[PDB]
DNA sequence: AAAAAAAAAAAAAAAAAAAAAAAAAAAAAAAAAAA
DNA sequence: TTTTTTTTTTTTTTTTTTTTTTTTTTTTTTTTTTT
């Protein structure tokens, strides 16, 4: 209806026409093809980059190319989608119409491979999340990455994944010959510039270009490229803004303490009061910090007994340190008698500190070493 | 050679004569025919790499009859593929069954059905990287015991027969030849089974906050020539180099997993000498 | 035939009925109020509008309206201790917001759910799935075939749908395709699915979930902390109504003593259902103080004191002479053998004798079956590791006094 | 280097004609072939018939 | 040249999840009964 | 000759067992001090 919505509308966070932040990566992208294409020669590829980069954006947007569509056959395969690591053979086999004998995964493979070996367009077969095949022995990984060594094979294959050295690590064994190895692509995290292009880009999709001055984007992708640079959560934190925004002004365009409340936003009982005491009572005055739940539970019960409140037995106690640990401020390491359950504190004392926020029983209750 | 104990107790024209030395080997091969003939097994076990050699008897000789070559020298093959192998490409008869020796039980009983089919066996390197234990030659001598198996292997390190007992030695009815080329082996050290740099490229891939965190262990190690996690998570959250404790400790373990950091116990080295890293500080400033 | 009928329960063409009673139930007529009060103050029953958790119903309307409206398609995560208030507020949202359908203020829409531990594998988060869009029972790789053929292609006129995902730790394993699949969906423009996510820890996207499935649960959370003692104290005299039948304090004494131990709203319900059911017995019709007192004694339980004084005359020589060999050689965990040293020693003093080492080895499973001690199997016998698992000043509180 | 060495696979099969006396015509046929065999016949039933009477 | 002890690294349990093998149940073709 | 019934095999699906990973703890070897 209104801007607001319109905005929260247009972000979307979803599959897209237009990549502003990506020019160089698409041409690259395109000049690998064009010259795999009339050279006739195939050729891997391992494109890779953090999670929200821009690459399977990329490569839908090429697998949409009428030029592309017309002189190869194109082929997208995502790697979670598949039953088993061995069924890659059958959805690829799904994915280009071949008939089969059928009811075992060799014969798929048998299949793929005289599909290779004869032809009339060029395969490209893209395997978006390729770090799901990856397994002990990697028989899969190996057999699809050998396709281009083939003989008379015109499949040029692109994986996709987010480490930057899963073919260093996980394909060892193609660094021995060089027709093997593939040719690297990193796309890198996007800048500040670039995550204010894309909003900008995104605003004037739909005209919505006055909600957002641009002080405030310069503030907001000077956070989330520092973060993670990725465009997904600063899609997030812009469609958040807005649907904050819209509760809180029912045209206002976003403040910068609005953008900043929700940036520094983004980027308790009393026996877990006492439990949280003791432990960093225990932990400040000894130096052995292997903690079993016993040995927290006598401490814990002389604090109680000194403050003379009722303190919970071992069984309430297990229940209360296991809420604690929900929190985030623990990290029970399990063993096999609930006695001795290991709490190893993840959060440094000040954290605590202000966490608890009761200082009058914090600084009582660790200056009472004579109850440990 | 005859060695003596007192070691251990005190502690162009080369290409012409590889190339006469393989058409010397080339002509072995009716009598190795022959021989393989009488019921015994060829072994090599020359200097060089014998593959090409084996490649040539498989090409120029047994272009008709049933063959499995056998890459021992593969750092992932096991048994159990080269059973599955011949039980389903040789002898159409399925999957093998899981256990070893009830699938050279079958292999003998069906084998015992069809004579004049020979099945020749070659095993590139049989002290191979998967075939050094006692149960995979036990497989390949019981294997090699069929008489309509026949079996040609190569064998490269010198504590070969430490495995073969007198048992596997009698099934395994060996001819020993003396096929030494001086070829590198360019194929058998290609596989897996046999830094400055890396450093700065996955340090270009990372975010500014990440480098920051990087930095300040780079500085810590650099002032004390390990740091503890409390000194770092006091350094990050000083200059808001990070939000809380959990995005730290998976920030360090992205460092563990590409190799910049080593966690010890938290203890966190970085596995580069000093001097080096007071040059790639100075890189970055 | 029942294989016939099982086909026609894949099929989902017959009901799963259940028996029914052959006398009527009790009227509501018949009823006493301290019997209304119990039936009211029953966890099962839910309220239509839910006390004190207003902002958080505000929060996932406004949420779930917006992407309605928008036919676009996200993500949340809401998390908390259990016992908060999150699947009844958000069943509650959803309630309201297919009032609001039926009524054509909103587009209409639909809602599937499902519930992490109400599957035996996270695989069948698909057969739960499409069970709820179709009615046909099948296999997991066809119902999830047949749900990517739903979500990813575009056919109009697609409906939106609303996934609830209750307990999403239960779907992730190490490969977490089920929970990638499930939040990677919305990601596509042809699926107009708007996931809903419950959990307990605040941190679970980033404790145990991969970096890419984190990046698509998005940052749009919520979080409902436990109840504070007068929030607790609202939500039971928002269950009993009007009437008198629990005393002011008595309520101010439950919510005081759950809401400093958990925040849980059912811990809360359920003590005041007992003490209703102590004043029953008593032949009182209001609930006052102490029936209260005695319920919170029994809900909250501390019976290991009660356990070492009826323990027999030589499982408590036992349990003396463990605490000593404890006290005597520093370390928690005592062998059998110093054990029955002490012992021998103890009884010696008491001026009783002892059974011989077989005898002792049967006390000492007696009372590692109650879990009074940690104990191992007595096949190692004079040489088995014996753990304390009371501390040594409840025995002493039980023994002297 | 080569293509009958694979990056995947370890083993390679060469049915030809395998279902579920070696050498040709022109070895067996000879006299030393023959000869051969004879005198291998008899000294292997000789062994055996001795190895028998040994058990027996 | 040889002994020891504080810490680091190889290994040893173990415990938790997954790959694969077995077992059973459902579906497609086969062979007999019968109209 | 043509429709229906029952068998056998094959295929798919589920369950159990073995293997692999993964975390924690122990044992062996190393580096550094002492004789
Ligand atoms: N350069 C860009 N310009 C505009 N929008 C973009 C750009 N890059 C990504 N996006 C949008 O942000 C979202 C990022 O998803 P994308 O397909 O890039 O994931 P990805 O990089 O493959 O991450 P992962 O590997 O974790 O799946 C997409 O919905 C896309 O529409
Ligand atoms: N604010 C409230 N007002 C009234 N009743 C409540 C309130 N919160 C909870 N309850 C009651 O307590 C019970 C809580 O169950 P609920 O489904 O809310 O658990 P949850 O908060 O989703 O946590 P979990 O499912 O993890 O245990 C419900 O049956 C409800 O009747
Ligand atoms: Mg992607
Ligand atoms: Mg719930």
């Amino acid at each position: 209806r209104n801007k607001y919505q319109n905005a929260r509308r247009v972000l979307n966070s979803a599959e897209t026409q237009n990549l502003p932040g990506r020019e160089s990566q698409l041409q690259e992208l395109r000049e690998f093809f064009s010259n795999h294409l009339e050279s006739q020669t195939s050729g891997s590829l391992y494109v890779s980059g953090q999670p929200g980069t821009g690459k399977t954006a990329c490569l839908s947007l090429l697998l949409r190319d009428p030029d592309f569509s017309k002189r190869l056959q194109r082929v997208y395969i995502n790697c979670t989608s598949i039953a088993s690591v061995g069924a890659v053979y059958k959805k690829l086999c799904t994915e280009l119409q071949l008939k089969v004998s059928g009811r075992t995964e060799r014969d798929h493979l048998e299949a793929i491979q005289r599909h290779l070996k004869t032809a009339k367009r060029m395969l490209l077969l893209v395997l978006d999340e390729i770090d799901q095949l990856c397994t002990s022995r990697q028989e899969v990984l190996y057999t699809i990455f050998e396709w281009p060594a083939l003989p008379g094979s015109r499949i040029l294959l692109v994986g996709i994944a987010n480490s930057l050295d899963l073919t260093d690590r996980a394909l060892m064994r193609l660094n021995a010959r060089c027709e093997l190895k593939p040719r690297l692509m990193h796309f890198p995290p996007y800048s500040k510039q670039q995550i204010v292009e894309i909003f900008k880009s995104r605003l004037a999709e739909a005209e919505v270009l006055d909600v957002f001055p641009p002080v405030t984007l310069q503030l907001l992708a000077a956070k989330v490229s520092a973060i993670s640079g990725d465009v997904r959560r600063a899609l997030d934190i812009g469609r958040r803004v807005v649907e904050i925004a819209e509760q809180q002004k029912r045209l206002k365009p976003v403040q910068v303490t609005q953008v900043a409340a929700v940036l520094n936003k983004v980027y308790f009982p009393l026996q877990q009061k006492l439990m949280l005491c003791t432990l960093v009572l225990m932990l400040r005055n000894e130096r052995n910090k292997d903690i079993s739940m016993g040995r927290l539970h006598e401490v814990y019960r002389r604090v109680c007994a000194k403050r003379n409140i009722l303190a919970l037995d071992q069984a309430e106690f297990t229940g209360t340190v296991d809420l604690v640990e929900t929190r985030g401020i623990l990290r029970i390491m399990r063993k096999k008698e609930p006695r001795l359950h290991k709490v190893l504190l993840q959060w440094d004392e000040e954290e605590v500190h202000a966490a608890l926020s009761d200082k009058q029983l914090i600084a009582s209750i660790l200056s009472d070493t004579a109850c440990l | 050679f005859v060695p003596e104990s007192d070691g251990y107790f005190h502690s162009a024209e080369h290409e012409g004569s590889i190339n006469a030395i393989m058409e010397e080997y080339r002509s072995y091969f009716p009598k190795w025919m022959c021989i393989l003939n009488e019921g015994f097994n060829i072994l090599l076990y020359g200097l060089g790499s014998k593959h090409q050699l084996l490649q040539s008897f498989h090409r120029e000789v047994l272009h008709k009859q049933t063959v499995l070559v056998v890459n021992g020298f593969f750092p992932s093959l096991t048994i159990k593929d080269m059973l599955d192998s011949i039980t389903s490409d040789i002898l159409d008869a399925g999957i093998s069954p899981a256990n070893p020796h009830e699938a050279v039980d079958m292999i003998e009983e069906e084998f015992a059905l069809i004579p004049e089919t020979h099945l020749f066996l070659i095993v590139h390197n049989l002290d191979g990287a998967m075939l050094r234990n006692v149960k995979a030659q036990a497989i390949l001598s019981r294997l090699a015991r069929i008489p309509n198996i026949h079996l040609l292997a190569s064998i490269d390190h010198i504590n070969t027969p430490l495995l073969w007992d007198q048992g596997k030695l009698c099934s395994f009815n060996f001819s020993w030849w003396d096929c030494t080329t001086m070829l590198p082996y360019t194929n058998e050290t290609a596989f897996e089974n046999s830094a400055l740099s890396s450093m700065r490229s996955v340090f270009s891939s990372l975010t500014t906050n990440s480098r920051g965190i990087y930095m300040l262990i780079v500085k810590y190690q650099l002032k004390n020539k390990g740091m503890p996690f409390r000194d770092l998570y006091s350094s990050c959250r000083e200059a808001f180099l990070v939000s809380s404790d959990l995005a730290l400790r998976a920030q360090l373990t992205e460092f563990l997993d590409h190799k910049l950091v080593k966690s010890k116990r938290e203890q966190l080295t970085i596995p580069i000498d000093g001097a080096l890293l007071q040059q790639f500080l100075e890189e970055q400033e | 035939t029942p294989s016939q009928k099982m086909k026609k329960i894949r099929a989902g063409e017959l009901s799963p009925s259940m028996q029914q009673r052959t006398d009527l139930p009790a009227k509501d007529s018949s009823k006493s109020e301290l019997q209304l009060a119990r039936e009211q103050l029953h966890v099962s029953v839910v309220p239509k509008s839910l006390p004190c958790r207003e902002r958080e119903f505000e929060n996932i309307y406004a949420f779930l309206e917006g992407k309605i409206q928008d036919q676009c398609g996200g993500c949340m995560y809401v998390s908390g201790v259990p016992g908060t208030g999150k699947t009844a507020t958000v069943t509650g949202v959803i309630r309201t917001l297919q009032r609001m359908a039926k009524q054509n203020e909103l587009p209409a829409f639909e809602y599937l759910e499902i519930n992490g531990m109400r599957l035996t594998e996270p695989r069948q988060a698909y057969v739960q799935i499409y069970k709820q869009l179709t009615g046909k029972t099948v296999s997991w790789e066809q119902a999830h075939a047949l749900l990517e053929k739903r979500f990813t292609t575009p056919a109009p006129r697609r409906v939106t749908t609303v996934l609830l995902v209750d307990e999403l730790d239960i779907l992730c394993n190490r490969r977490q395709d089920v929970v990638y699949n499930l939040l990677d969906w919305p990601t596509k423009s042809a699926a107009k699915l708007v996931v809903v996510t419950i959990a307990n820890t605040m941190d679970l996207p980033e404790r145990l979930l991969m970096g890419k499935v984190t990046s698509r649960l998005g940052l749009t959370r919520l979080t409902f902390q436990p109840y504070s003692h007068k929030q607790l104290q609202e939500i039971v005299t928002a269950r009993l109504g009007g009437s008198e039948t629990f005393k002011g304090e008595a309520v101010q004494l439950v919510a005081r003593k759950v809401a400093a131990v958990s925040g849980d709203a059912r811990r809360a319900l359920d003590i005041c259902r007992r003490a209703t059911e102590i004043a029953d017995t008593a032949a009182v019709k209001c609930v006052t103080m102490l029936h209260v007192q005695q319920a919170l004694a029994e809900m909250i339980a501390s019976a290991k004191v009660q356990a070492i004084r009826n323990c027999s005359r030589m499982e408590q020589i036992f349990l003396q002479a463990i605490a000593a060999e404890v006290t005597r050689t520093g370390v928690e965990e005592t062998t059998f053998m110093g054990v029955y040293q002490q012992v021998e020693t103890i009884a010696a003093f008491m001026g009783v004798t002892f059974p011989p080492p077989g005898r002792a080895l049967r006390l000492c499973s007696k009372l590692g079956a109650e879990r009074l001690i940690i104990s191992e199997h007595s096949r190692n016998d004079l040489f088995q590791k014996i753990l304390l698992n009371v501390s040594a000043d409840d025995i002493h509180y039980a023994l002297r006094v | 280097m080569d293509p009958t060495i694979s990056v995947s696979k370890g083993c390679f099969v060469y049915k030809n004609g395998a279902t579920r006396s070696l050498l040709g015509k022109e070895v067996v046929q000879q006299p030393f072939y023959e000869e051969y065999r004879k005198a291998w016949n008899q000294i292997n039933d000789h062994i055996a018939d001795l190895q028998h009477r040994s058990y027996a």
